[PDB]
RNA sequence: UUGCCGUUGCUAUGGC
RNA sequence: AUACAGUGAAACUGCGAACUCAUUAAAUCAGUUAUCGUUUAUUUGAUAGUCAUGGUAUAACUGUGGUAAUUCUAGAGCUAAUACAUGCAAAUCUCGACCCUUUGGAAGAGAUGUAUUUAUUAGAUGAUUCAUAAUAACUUUUCGAAUCGCAUGGCCUUGUGCUGGCGAUGGUUCAUUCAAAUUUCUGCCCUAUCAACUUUCGAUGGUAGGAUAGUGGCCUACCAUGGUUUCAACGGGUAACGGGGAAUAAGGGUUCGAUUCCGGAGAGGGAGCCUGAGAAACGGCUACCACAUCCAAGGAAGGGCAGGCUUACCCAAUCCUAAUUCAGGGAGGUAGUGACAAUAAAUAACGAUACAGGGCCCAUUCGGGUCUUGUAAUUGGAAUGAGUACAAUGUAAAUACCUUAACGAGGAACAAUUGGAGGGCAAGUCUGGUGCCAGCAGCCGCGGUAAUUCCAGCUCCAAUAGCGUAUAUU
């Protein structure tokens, strides 16, 4: 739910781990013209992967579940995907600092608090 | 914080779609980028542009026609916008006669058709 | 022209008495694989008889050249008729 | 908070952030189930000699070979009639066999195979490319290790597999594409699976034992100059002039990319903090020493020891062969005066340092041998922490360009005796750029060292 | 040990 | 198969069968208790000593008939039970004198189901009149296997004696589980243009009883009198299709989705009743009231939902219910008709030759600016999508999707639209005139319909699978 692209973006800079890309053409929906698969797209269709193999089942598409996603994340990935990156990130209106904010336990509200932080 | 992770976020992804240059990594390049620099990372100007086509129309041809496969699969939509990383890897087909394949229907019926015209 | 099947995720079920793996058939310039031909193969792989091989379950890859799926290698082909379903005994004509 | 972390530099401000960001994270958010399943159903480094190994008493055995320009060395060893053998391809369109079983006795040719100008093939329609021998320059063999085929690729767009009791083709597979050269093959050990990087920046994977192709992976900017991989199905290529070295899981069809990203302006400034800097150009050859680390080196002499968790190498030996001759001071310029000779040499600035053009590392070891046209072979021990190497020993043996480096062992497992054999050629595999080499010959340098 | 040539052994390595 | 023995219709037996219309703010709901205040079909764990085998009454089934007739009927004849009815002193212990002889054998003295109702008497828990054990009784009073299939068991006593193992279905009480009923405290709108409410179905308690599965004014006698509150008791409005972090979320919509509880009542309308572990039953029965159907006019039976201004396939998945693996499920899944809002393409791409000397831009005109342009001219091979169509995959099956051989263009007739601007023509027509003009216009001319190849199909512009008009409005 605090999970935010721009942090991981940024955490992938600074990491220093190299970040599994896949290979040049398998990102391609269906001969172009869904585009390249979004990262959550691909992490999503992993995860999918991952449990059929488990279960030895392949999902039948569920009608009202497939029909809300056909709705909902193919038109948001036409609006705002653009050749795998999304830029509906930017006119989102929610908030970096709420995020990063440290907002709970070791917010240093005390001066000791703090200089036991300098300590 | 919003500026600084947000446009070095916008900065970095303009840069890996290609509209936007390694060494021009500034919000007012961003905001200077145009509509012909979007135009120009389509997959039918950068199929004339690397010379796989004689004119854009060619090009548009060639896609439409799936002679084109970007990276593994055969894109067919003129569209198709083209990363940094996919760029070099833009070329024919396997199954484009084009490409290192058996000639089409059309080559195949004037071959048939001469080879009927000497054995006559 | 020859199919290349890679076998993942072998697990062997003593309960069902089964081989549970599935399986990635790579087929250049082939259109797909047939069910039967592919029970051979993997039943001279795994030295059981056809009738005790199953698989169920293929996905075939956009473009083609891979189809991923589920099989299922018997030990006894009776043990197959008494574990194995009556839908998918009709498909391989097993039993009626 | 922004008041009391007010003075922070805006890159500070980011990483204290980042930090924040971690923790919340780590607070706001079946292993046994795992574990029983997995029971219903990767390796270091193990075997550690550079200490023990003694290499200036080592032999030095340099046989001379008729051929122009040896390619490529590919060398086969049993797995427990015990014969280990050796396979050459070079620009001359000939392969040929070798028996390298007897460490003291020189190796001894058996047989050989030469392509010719009667294999061009008369559709060049690229499909039609199907001929049994090579009709241009064969660049990289490999041999399988169960020991029935050789496989010979090069400049002609196609990979044949021979039998290696008759030296005859019995598979010629085409790359079916006009710009794909094969530049390096490579054997998943103890497996008949082959991976092939081509110049049409593609790595194809065989299965030899049914002629089969597999998959074809897409990755790199520039050509695919050299691949290694180890026993786990997976491989790691190096392109030229992307500078990038890529680590594939075969069937995932994913990559793990490492850039180097050497800066020369900042190696002088640590060199002030605490010499020549060549920038890095482009890089050649890579190999595996586990399933963790790889070694690549470069063209401006770097060898780089690189991890999978670090995209940046762990370690860079820089200028390893070292820096070229100075040209000639009578032949620079061509003017009467020799201070003006003097000035047209320019100084340092045109000195330029010797590539990497073989570099080999013994699996799950501590040695690495690294040859280049400099007249020396080097062996390199990796420390015990593996975050660095030194240098063991100088072979002085070999005289000219390094093309391909093979190690093979005999010997029990206290005592190993390990053959180096190195194909010197006059060329590098690639083109004719390096010029006039001093004193060398076409042939196979084997030193044979033995342990403590 | 080399396509050829030369030297050294009768094996070592200089040239093309 | 010389009792039956395989598979089994019918029947008996057993188990299950627990959509519409109205709007309440301590009510509901949400949590939270309590049940030392209660009921149990099932599941699970315990639990019972206190005739080699009893008597019937019927169905299905035979037959004889009545009715216009119903799942309607009467008379006579049959036989079964895990149906219904009936029904059986020994053994184990304690105290064992004494004997030997220590473990031991024994003179003897004594004891001994369960349930129901009540009276009396003595292990748990923070706590009991609770558990349990007694004593005297009581009961339209129970329960303590007359059952079934797989094995043919081990003895010697070869008696055809003794008793031999795995399982079914029963049955008693207690516990458990599944529920449920009450109960506890904690929480939800506006308002005094709403200050008294309750005894106006008893209001607040006490005693006793009735009732219930059980606490209880739940009800009934008798007896006291209370209980709630301007801190808003109480009342009104609430659009209360409401609210509940109830609910998975919002994996970068500004607060948005999706799921769940709505609360109650009815199943032509009032009322009474019944079966079950669980219903005041979406079942049935009686009377009453209103509809309505068939009839031979004597009688008989019945209870709507979708549509306008409804189907097919299936238990393969998911899960549940039966004597049960198997059966069944309009739960549940799948498919079909259903441009509408809106999608990604295509309707051609490269050339070659010939011929011509003009093409275009600006400007009121006068004019000016510019330079490889024009052609309904010919011609060449290449490419492939729509389609036609083989298979496999896919699924209970099929469709669809993925993959996919074979065919698939010159008028590429494999025939794109929609709107706008401007001409020109006749032995033609109409109108106005100061000859020969002006205007309106012109599918209509003079012959001709196999008749004619004609401004060659008159030229130009724009959007393009879209494109106009009308009205309203910024």
């Amino acid at each position: 739910k605090s999970r935010m692209q721009a942090m991981e973006e940024y955490i992938r800079e600074s990491s220093d781990q190299p970040d599994w890309s896949a290979s040049i053409g398998a990102d391609i929906v269906n001969h172009g013209r869904g585009g390249i698969k979004s990262l959550r797209d691909t992490e999503k269709e992993r995860r999918v992967t991952s449990f059929e193999e488990d279960n030895f089942t392949r999902l039948n598409i569920t009608n009202k579940a497939e029909k809300r996603k056909q709705k909902q994340r193919e038109r948001n990935a036409r609006m705002n995907v653009i050749g795998g990156e999304d830029f509906g990130i930017f006119s989102s209106k929610r908030k970096l600092e709420d995020s990063t904010s440290r907002r709970g336990a070791k917010k240093t509200r005390s001066a000791w608090d703090r200089a036991q932080r300098r300590l | 914080p919003k500026r600084l992770f947000e446009g070095n976020a916008l900065i970095r992804r303009l840069v890996r779609v290609g509209v936007l240059s390694e060494d021009k990594k500034k919000l007012d390049y961003v905001l200077a980028l145009k509509v012909e620099d979007f135009l120009e990372r389509r997959l039918q100007t950068q199929v004339y542009k690397l010379g796989l086509a004689k004119s854009v129309h060619h090009a548009r041809v060639l896609i439409t026609q799936r002679h084109i496969a970007v990276g593994k699969q055969i894109v067919n939509i003129p569209s198709f916008m083209v990363r940094l990383d996919s760029e070099k890897h833009i070329d024919f087909a396997p199954t484009s006669p084009f490409g290192g394949a058996r000639p089409g229907r059309v080559a195949r019926r004037n071959a048939a058709r001469k080879a009927e015209a000497s054995g006559e | 022209d020859a199919v290349t099947i890679r076998t993942r995720k072998v697990i062997s079920n003593p309960l069902l008495a089964r081989k549970q793996f599935v399986v990635d058939v790579l087929h250049p310039n082939r259109a797909n694989v047939s069910k039967d031909e592919l029970r051979e193969k993997l039943a001279e792989v795994y030295k059981a008889e056809k009738d005790a091989v199953s698989v169920f379950g293929f996905r075939t890859q956009f473009g083609g050249g891979k189809s991923v799926g589920f099989g299922l290698v018997y030990n006894s082909v009776a043990e197959a008729k008494k574990f194995e379903p009556t839908y998918r005994l009709v498909r391989y004509g097993l039993a009626e | 908070s922004e008041e009391e972390f007010e003075g922070e530099n805006p890159a500070d401000k980011r990483r204290r952030l980042a930090k924040q960001y971690l923790e919340n994270l780590k607070s706001e958010a079946g292993d046994l189930d795992k574990d029983i399943i997995a029971s219903r159903l990767q390796g270091r480094v193990f075997r550690y000699f550079g200490d023990k190994l003694l290499i200036s008493e080592a032999k030095q055995s340099f046989t001379r070979v008729g051929e122009n320009n040896l390619t490529c060395i590919s060398c086969f060893q049993p797995v427990l009639k015990g014969r280990l053998f050796a396979y050459t391809v070079s620009k001359d369109l000939q392969l040929t066999k070798y028996d390298i079983t007897d460490f003291s006795k020189r190796p001894k040719k058996l047989k050989y195979a030469k392509g010719g100008a009667k294999y061009i093939p008369t559709s060049k329609h690229e499909y039609e490319n199907t001929t049994e021998g090579h009709y241009d320059e064969i660049l990289t063999v490999a041999a399988s290790p169960d020991g029935k085929y050789v496989v010979t690729g090069g400049r002609d767009r196609k990979l044949i597999v021979w039998s290696t009791e008759s030296l005859s083709p019995v598979k010629v597979i085409p790359t079916k594409d006009r710009r794909g050269e094969v530049l390096s093959l490579a054997f998943r050990k103890n497996s008949d699976q082959l991976y092939a990087s081509c110049a049409d920046f593609k790595i194809r994977t065989y299965s030899i034992n049914q002629f089969s192709q597999l998959e074809i992976l897409y990755g790199h900017h520039d050509i695919v100059e050299d691949i290694s991989a180890l026993a786990m199905e997976r491989c790691v290529t190096v392109g030229a002039r992307d500078r990038t070295a890529m680590l594939w899981k075969i069937p995932d069809e994913t990559r793990l990319t490492f850039r180097g990203g050497d800066e020369p302006q900042k190696l002088l400034r640590r060199w002030m903090k605490e010499p020549l800097f060549f920038c890095e150009g482009s890089i050649d050859v890579v190999s595996m020493v586990d399933d963790f680390h790889f070694i690549t080196g470069s063209d401006n002499g770097n060898i780089c020891l690189w991890s999978l968790a670090k995209k940046k190498p762990i370690f860079t030996e820089r200028i390893a062969h070292g820096i070229l001759p100075e040209p000639s001071f009578n032949d620079i310029s061509g003017e009467t005066d020799e201070e003006l000779r003097k000035r047209q040499l320019q100084g340092k600035k045109l000195l330029q340092p010797f590539w990497i053009t073989s570099l080999y590392a013994i699996p799950y070891s501590n040695v690495f041998i690294s040859g280049s046209w400099s007249g020396s072979l080097k062996v390199w021990k990796i420390s015990d922490n593996l975050r660095s190497f030194e240098l063991l020993g100088e072979l002085s043996g070999a005289k000219g360009v390094v093309t391909k480096i093979q190690v093979v062992e005999s010997g029990k497992h206290g005592k190993e005796k390990f053959r180096i054999l190195a194909s010197i050629a006059k060329e590098h595999r690639l083109g004719r750029w390096i010029a006039n080499v001093s004193g060398a010959r076409n042939g196979i340098y084997s030193a044979v060292i033995d342990q403590t």
